[PDB]
């Protein structure tokens, strides 16, 4: 694996020798939980929609207002 | 911001961490210079009533400098015709438990400021370690609006400071340890408002790439690469944050910055060339669109986080006078790029020792990779440099445009490194290795060096007997500022590197220092307290020399010389 070796443009990894092609089904398996993987992305949409509530009511009011359950 | 742009202009300012949107760190005041800095005396200082690292400095605009501190991140403002007394406070509530998930220390890269416009009054911006982005009135204090951009129960924080273009400002992200996927979001200056997010992996619509991304060099790569570098969904917590500095070319309209290591540092878990991690990005300002996107070092085995700086110039590459980015990067590498085009003009080793690497093939853009200092699971890999703190880490360096230089505080560590298989929980730590470090084969662990990147050659080299970690600062009286880890603040002179002054400070300098005119005469000012990674054995009392992601046993030294401390250090003449 020198880095060299592309498959496509912008794609040049390869197993080292001795190691697996792909990891799934091998001893290297990372095994992740999909539910564990998703909660990141759940988190940013979540503050998304608080952040676009306290634009709504800056818009509205004309006051800035950081607490969600106080608009 | 056109305004932000004059202003940094005038030697009465120091507007951004940057000093200017080409981030050259390079002042035209000459009053003091390389034959009178012997003379050199504090005038005041300033406690910043905290510990931890210091990093990024001061702000002055308007003859008000601005001061911010690490965790719970405290701004203070100081009228420069009253030094004495603080203008105005403001002091953040933050769930202590965000310290928790900061890797390396609870430090903040510091403070962004916007002239008054149609948006309202000047503002100063603060990044939050909890992950807000907060808008202050620059000559009041008052907290205008603040919005939410990090998870802390994510492992989610912030330590990058906020970046002001035209009207937005740029939120970067931090927790690549806790596998957290890297994003950078523009918020719009009057309201807040998100405009847009562009993250470091997965989907193309994500990554947000223009229809012409790598247009100029599709060999880079361009479409679906932010999932095919990856096997199934392990992009989700793939790291690519952005904790580091930016630039910004206003005649291109175009935003530059670095994204950071995949996640877990464990390669095995990970195959592929995991992009768009490790990555210089162009984008254009009003849309967040790449238009270019050059992966340093695809499927990294060794934490080398691209995040560092990005310091812009106009130089001759093969006689013709070409519009540039240089980069030096954690990896050992200094990058120097067409910042139009992307083009590779060359990239060089920052020391000869870096061994990852043989080099980079500058025609295919790629890096011929040495076997023998690889990592991999089952496998403990000995002498790998640099280490992970890089050869080059977050400070921001300077560049003499007479001179055609940079200025850099390099650090010369080496490393053992072992990983290991453990699983994502969010909220906990993802590293997966086991590190050692130690000076590299120079036998000290820092050094300054000036150099011309386009050419690649060493105008001098000096060492120093710590990592030089918080970058530095060049003027036209022919020296160069910087803090070291052992608590100085020391000039050279730029033609030689000769030493020409030193002061000791109470504690080690992480950060850089800045210089400003007021009412006629010249100051220099640096923060002192040191911490950050080099720190985090003295800070937190660490002994296992593993502990600090490896950093404990390579900076056992250090608590001979410095404890921590938090105060602002002002000198003239
Ligand atoms: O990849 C992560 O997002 C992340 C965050 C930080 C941070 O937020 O300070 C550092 C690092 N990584 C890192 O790899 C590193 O070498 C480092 C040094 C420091 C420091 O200021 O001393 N911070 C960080
Ligand atoms: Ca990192």
């Amino acid at each position: 694996y020198d880095g060299t070796h592309c498959k496509a443009p912008g794609n040049c990894w390869e197993p080292k020798p001795g190691y697996p092609d792909k990891v799934a089904g091998s001893k290297y398996d990372p095994k992740h939980d999909p539910n564990e993987l998703n909660k990141q992305a759940e988190s940013i949409k979540a503050m998304e929609a608080r952040n676009q509530k306290r634009v709504e009511n800056y818009a509205k009011t004309g006051k800035f207002v950081y607490k969600v359950e106080d608009i | 911001n056109s305004e932000l742009d004059r202003l940094s202009k005038d030697d009465r300012n120091w507007v951004m961490q940057t000093k200017d949107y080409s981030a050259t760190h390079f002042s035209r005041l000459t009053e003091i210079n390389s034959h009178n800095v012997k003379n050199l005396k504090v005038a005041w200082t300033l406690s910043t009533g905290t510990l931890h690292g210091h990093e990024g400095a001061p702000l002055v605009v308007d003859g008000i400098m601005y001061i911010h501190t690490p965790f719970p991140n405290n701004v203070y403002a100081v009228d420069l015709n009253d030094t004495r007394k603080m203008l105005w406070q403001y002091k953040p509530k933050q769930n202590p438990a965000a310290r928790a998930v900061a890797c390396c220390d609870v430090v903040n890269r510091g403070l962004a400021y916007v002239p008054a416009g149609e948006h309202g009054p000047a503002k100063i911006f603060l990044n939050q370690l909890d992950g807000h982005i907060v808008a202050l009135n620059a000559k009041t204090g008052e907290e205008i609006w603040k919005m939410e951009n990090s998870d802390i129960a994510m492992g989610s924080t912030l330590t990058g400071a906020p970046f002001v273009v035209k009207d937005k400002v740029l939120v970067g992200s931090a927790g690549a340890e806790l596998g957290v996927r890297g994003y950078v979001t523009a918020y719009n200056i009057k309201d807040g408002k998100q405009e847009w997010r562009a993250y470091a992996t997965g989907p193309d619509e994500d990554l947000l790439l223009d229809k012409d991304f790598n247009k100029d060099n599709p060999h880079y790569g361009q479409f679906g690469l932010g999932l095919s570098t990856w096997e199934g969904d392990a992009w989700k917590i793939g790291g690519g944050t952005n904790w580091g500095w930016y630039a910004y070319d206003p005649k291109l309209d175009m935003i530059y910055y670095g994204s950071g290591n995949p996640a877990p540092w464990n390669e095995t878990m990970r195959p592929g060339d995991n992009k768009w991690t490790m990555t210089i990005w162009g984008r254009d300002a009003d849309t967040g669109r790449a238009k270019f996107g050059y992966q340093k070092t695809p499927h990294d085995e060794w934490d080398y986080a691209g995040v560092n700086y990005m310091g812009l110039s106009e130089q001759e590459v093969d006689g013709k006078l070409t519009p540039l980015l240089t980069h030096p990067d954690r990896n050992g590498l200094v990058y120097t790029l067409n910042r139009e085009t992307g083009a590779l003009v060359n990239a060089f080793k920052i020391d000869d020792t870096v061994n990852w690497v043989k080099k980079v093939d500058l025609k295919t853009g790629l890096p011929i990779r040495d076997p023998e200092y690889s990592t991999r699971m089952d496998h403990n890999a000995k002498g790998i440099c640099p280490s992970a703190m890089g050869y080059h880490n977050q400070g921001i360096e300077s560049y003499d445009p007479d001179k055609k230089l940079f200025f850099m505080g390099v650090n010369h560590i080496c490393m053992d490194w072992e990983p290991f298989m453990l699983p994502y929980r969010a909220g906990q730590f993802f590293v997966g290795a086991t590190l050692n470090m130690y000076p590299g084969p120079k036998g000290m662990l820092g050094q300054v060096k000036a150099m011309n990147a386009v050419t690649g050659k060493m105008e001098w080299e000096v060492p120093e007997k710590f990592a030089v970690w918080g970058g530095t600062l060049a003027t036209a009286g022919d020296l160069v500022f910087y803090g070291t880890l052992d608590g100085f603040i020391k000039a050279r002179d730029t033609r030689t590197g000769e030493l020409k002054w030193q002061f000791q400070l109470p504690s080690g300098v992480i950060g850089h220092p800045i210089t400003y005119q007021h009412n006629g005469k010249q100051y220099i000012a640096i923060y002192s307290g040191v911490g950050g990674w080099p720190g985090v054995g003295l800070v937190f009392d660490l002994k296992d020399p593993t502990a600090g992601l490896g950093a404990v046993g390579a900076f056992r030294e250090l608590a001979h010389y410095t404890q921590m401390g938090g105060s602002v250090f002002v000198f003239s003449l």
